[PDB]
C-alpha cells in the first residue's frame, strides 16, 4: 500500500461507494420460458385439403 | 347550382304627349342541391373464403 489512487467511479472525494458512476449493460442472452415436450404432435396421421368443411 | 329563367312582356296603346316609363321584366331560379354520399359495402370473413369452392 504506497499509492493513493484517483477513483473515478466515486461521486466525489468524500464517498464509501468506489462504485455506482458505472453503468449496469445487457448481457448478451435474453432467457425465457422452456418449450414443453409436444410428443402428440408427431405420433399421429396428419392429411391437408384445399377446400370444404369436412 | 343555380339555372335562371326568364320570360314576360306586354303590349300597351299609347297616347301622344305623354312620356313611356317602363314595364318589369322579373326572373326566377331553379336549384338542385346536392345529396349526401352513396354507399354500397360487404364484408367478407376467411373462413368463409377458405371453406368455399368458388370466388
Amino acid at each position: 500500500a504506497n499509492f493513493t489512487p484517483s477513483r473515478l467511479g466515486l461521486v466525489n472525494n468524500t464517498g464509501t461507494g468506489v462504485k455506482d458512476l458505472f453503468l449496469k449493460t445487457f448481457a448478451g442472452e435474453v432467457l425465457s420460458a422452456f418449450r414443453k415436450a409436444t410428443i402428440f404432435e408427431d405420433l399421429h396421421t396428419v392429411r391437408t385439403i384445399s377446400s370444404g368443411k369436412s | 347550382a343555380q339555372f335562371p329563367i326568364v320570360g314576360l312582356s306586354s303590349t300597351s296603346y299609347h297616347s301622344p304627349g305623354t312620356q313611356l316609363t317602363g314595364n318589369a321584366i322579373k326572373h326566377a331560379e331553379a336549384v338542385i342541391n346536392i345529396d349526401d354520399k352513396l354507399v354500397s359495402n360487404v364484408f367478407i370473413a376467411d373462413v368463409d373464403e377458405a371453406m368455399n369452392h368458388y370466388d
